[PDB]
């Protein structure tokens, strides 16, 4: 509407990284709903829960169903994978529509300086959680995990060596979800350097 | 605008057909699935447990599916939302008729009447046919001569969510029904 | 329109709970829809329908085919798993949509001051059975699930154990469904006791 | 625009009944994309191109991959199904494309009443072909087909007893269109009538 | 935007053809990306890298698992299999795109957009004058009706003054035509000698035989048929395309599109002056023409001095 | 809007190349997330860790497991296969979102906006005022027409003061055209030596024989060539986008778009005061002159001052 004039250069950069972090959101949401599972062999030489890693070549022979192997899969997926690469997409979206909220609160509510104090300085330290929070979780996200589940009543094998192929690809969003959060910071820095002078 | 024209019955009739439509969607999405249904034969051939060896291959294993499919499973429990979605278009195509048409109270009486009758009809269909949604089937298919086994058991894969969107859709039928009668009842107590 | 002078902040308070209420159930109506399953193996060594979970390693060799599995995990998928973990997300669309015609029942139906009180007493007891029967059935669902169906005619074994892959999801999931619910009904609450005071 | 009160309600009906069977047309199409096969099992007594059918049951082994399988029911698809049966929802969309465009080609272009004139005749001629042409077409969707390619050379079979899954239910598509469309025909020789008047 | 009365009944026709044909492009794409699989089974028997195709019968085993099957699936796919049999919906895409670009140019080019919504405007606002229909049925002039009607006299003179200069936008459609035309025609020529070439069997011989063993594999392509079916169909719609294209050449080439000639409609009038235009002004007054001549009509009297006199006299 | 006449041919053309463009990100996008995939077959034979590629012939037996051949094509599609093959699809999707950033840069920057919609209001509405046709016509002038004229002619004085003294609209033009050009090179530089490295058979080495039993495997990627046309086809793009964009840029550096002349529309109009404005005033008039010349030939009437005192008479008659 005729609020634009509310809304200065920063503001609108912001909005429309908050977009951006959007579409990045759903994407990685899209992907963790269809195509995010993992592949896991067992170890055929194993010393006390480790992976021993231990004339032509053959195939070795696990001598497991694949059902079995399903069964392994979705417990090395529950079990021994990190519940933030599980969870990224989700708490990204979290992230994102909580940002929506604090960016937009003033226009749906000296009472709006107030609101508008109170969302730069929300705004400011909830960048800052998100880059720590993030930067410090990232490198959980790895191609290869090994688990350990003790099925062996069940599967005939202790150890395993799952991949998770949508691993790097994520990382590949991650990085990027966070160099946006920097430029949000950096945004968020000239306003605060504006808002001194 | 005719809300004036339109009274509580109405609108609650429109929003009922809307979440009829909205179930019928979601049981045609439910029926889109590719597995349906999943046959194992009969009498294959602290103790320690074997599993049954069936000697079948993935492709005879797809037949028998279609083939029970076909012949045990019921045509309701097959196109429940199908039957839903035209009931439903059946539903929203006559519940403006008297709208979209002593002459204004005969079309009147004649909506109220054609709408109560669908909705008896519906009644009755539904709760005599409701039951014949199970999970566990008996299939007698004779697939003898390309399988082996002439007797199979089968379990449908969303009978219980089926069982459980008829339950909602004659809740619904219900309220509708419920609201209609009542139109009728203020209709035909005064002239 | 022109309601928002009509639409106190309770209302649209309400009205965003039941957006995000909304869109929960739709994520987990799609979740169930696509990526639901279960994924059973026999328990090979059994000790009174109790599984006993007991030169190198090789995978365990049950000889059913990947079918009967399918047979298993559907069998066990009813007749075990706990009925709410099965109809959490169609519970809470139900209970969405009803919260729904219940939040805009005014809209197109001192007599109107009296509908609102009238709605906002059924608003309120339905909140009180929603967080009951929600808080009292969440910790109804758990990751491994025990089976005993008694197929040993069709597949061999009795007694499976079973893994149910999103079913965290679903308590994760009902978890925030209770905040929103709460809220709603706090909110909710207070409204109540503006109009009896 | 300026046609909505033109339009008597015969119009208007045949308008409903052409968005119906439309979608009806539509839908077929993704049953087509989406689930469009068929299952062919070699015959094991095959004497000069005849399936002869002459303890515990046991099953049969027929020692095809499951890619000759693969190749079976493709090859005995596009060689051994009438055309019909493969491809009833591109024809019903043809139809549907041609009806709606025959219906609205005098807004794109007593030339108006002859206009109408000649989309009437069109419109009830095309009627009658496609009553005809699908009655008499109607029975080649069925389930059971007996392909015969003599593909032996790469199978070692020669006639495979196939089921197609997405026929009946097409049949019963198929009913409801030719149902759909003898009332859209009643309603067209009305028209008939009044542009014979 | 009101430009639907400067597309006459070709552009109509091919700009629904267009949407089509992007249909159809967009059905064979996503048929294309999901299901266009090959199916590859090796012949046991070679004659010269060639196949031989030689009481209970028993299953061929050849002794490959299911990713060997896959591996020489994409390589006979890839390498053996026609390149027009599987880009057909990716070039259809790209000539349909072309096409609504090259119909939608002048509509979108600046230079002669400007001079088309100029005259669009000016047409409209003379579409609703009075003194049109007074000078059409040939008096009261109430004072704002007789002000925008003699302002609307000054624009149409200024802007005829403007138009009639230049033929950037009649040679600009001539351009348009005889892309169009020298594209149908590429089209035609390439898609009808390359079409023959989608087959449902295929006989590849790609030599993986050090990963799968054998070196001539036979193929089914079970979206070969569709295909060929779009493929024709597609054809189909062009030829159509094609005809409509033609007919709009031969007619840019029926008379001089850059000279218009007012005579039936000054001779039916009583204004006997009205001035023959020429150019820009004449060609889009031929488009309106194929459109609707009444609006030339309506439009022809502001042209004449004549009625400019007639126009002081009642003013007077 | 009606923003559409700051917009020249270039402009449109960019836009339009644009939305192909993505429309290209999105189809390699979709593709990537759900087709892309290899088939990865093992090498019997080997030396030195290298494929040897060596009665009626049979099969070669592998011994591997679904799952394991699973494993194989996902450590050889993340190890071995080329990223360009993996992430041109994101990659194009980037480079399309900057560039529509950078050319709907100066309709969203406030301080370009605010001067971008006055100038468009003023010139629409300028375009709307009968006092241009009563003056080219050249008292005939109504008392509410006369008004809102001195109006516009107040509106007009006011802005032409308020927009020549800063020249930013230009500046931001040309750090656009800049931006665009340079980016046309760095992309054209990078697709082009790297389209190479997308080829359908792809000889991995991941060393994974403790898993799976095999050192080296050799795999077909299905989604290259195609990969290789749409890179093609979206190199084709951007050279087309470049071309456009250089000559913009040599557009705005033939003649000083921040000197306007009126010289052709005061010498055929009777009015010789107009006067020549500068600096943003004339590269937004310049940009309207690449639309048509018939906006700025019907606002230099209200850019005159002896067509004000012409209005001032006509004004002082209606009064008095
Ligand atoms: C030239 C480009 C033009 C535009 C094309 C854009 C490309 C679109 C990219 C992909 C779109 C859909 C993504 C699907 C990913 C999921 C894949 C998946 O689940 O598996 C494939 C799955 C199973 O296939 P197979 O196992 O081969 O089948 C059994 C063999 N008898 O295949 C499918 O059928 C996919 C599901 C069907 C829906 C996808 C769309 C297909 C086209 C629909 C036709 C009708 C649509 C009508 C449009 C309605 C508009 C109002
Ligand atoms: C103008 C350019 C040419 C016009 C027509 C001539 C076509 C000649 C094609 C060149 C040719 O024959 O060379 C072969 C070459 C590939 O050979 P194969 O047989 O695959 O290679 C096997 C050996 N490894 O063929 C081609 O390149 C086919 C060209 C067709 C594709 C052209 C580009 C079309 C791109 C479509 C864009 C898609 C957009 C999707 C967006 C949809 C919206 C979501």
């Amino acid at each position: 509407p005729a609020y634009r004039i509310l809304k200065p250069w920063w503001d609108v950069f912001t909005d429309y990284i908050s977009i951006v972090m959007l579409m990045i959101a759903v994407f990685g949401g899209t992907l963790q709903v269809t195509q995010d599972k993992m592949i896991c062999l067992p170890c055929k030489w194993v010393t006390k829960d480790s992976c021993n890693d231990s004339t032509g070549p053959t195939g070795i022979k696990y001598d497991l169903d694949r059902h079995q192997y399903n069964y392994v899969d979705a417990v090395c997926y529950e079990n021994r994978l990190h519940w933030f690469a599980k969870y990224f997409p989700y708490l990204v979206l979290l992230h994102t529509l909580i940002f929506l909220a604090c960016s937009n609160f003033w226009f749906k509510f000296d009472i709006v300086y107030r609101l508008y104090m109170r969302q730069t300085i929300i705004k400011v330290i909830k960048f800052a959680l998100i880059i720590c929070y993030t930067v410090y979780y990232v490198h959980n996200i790895k191609f290869d995990v090994d688990c350990t589940v003790d099925i062996e009543s069940l599967t005939g094998y202790r150890t395993y060596r799952c991949a998770h192929p949508l691993a790097t690809l994520f990382k590949i969003l991650a990085s990027f979800y966070i160099s946006l959060v920097i430029f949000y910071g950096l945004i968020c820095m000239y306003t605060l350097w504006w808002m001194l002078r | 605008a005719f809300r004036v024209l339109k009274p509580w019955w109405d609108v609650f009739t429109d929003y009922l057909s809307v979440a009829m439509l909205m179930i019928g969607v979601f049981g045609c999405t439910l029926q889109v699935m590719q597995d349906k249904i999943i046959c194992l034969p009969k009498r294959v051939q602290t103790v320690e447990m074997k599993g049954l060896k069936t000697d079948l291959d993935l492709q005879q294993y797809s037949f028998i599916n279609q083939m029970c499919y076909e012949r045990a499973l019921h045509w309701y429990a097959k196109y429940f939302p199908y039957l839903v979605l035209i009931h439903t278009l059946v539903f929203m195509l006559c519940s403006n008729f008297w709208f979209k048409f002593d002459i204004l109270y005969a079309m009147y009486v004649r909506q109220t009447v054609l709408k109560v009758i669908k909705f008896l009809i519906i009644i009755a269909y539904n709760s005599a046919l409701v039951s014949k949604v199970q999970f566990t089937v008996d299939c007698n298919v004779d697939i003898q001569d390309m399988t082996g086994y002439k007797n199979f058991s089968c379990n449908h894969t969303m009978a219980h969510l089926f069982s459980k969107l008829s339950f909602c859709y004659l809740c619904f039928v219900s309220i509708y029904g419920l609201t209609c009668l009542y139109t009728l009842y203020w209709l035909f107590y005064r002239s």
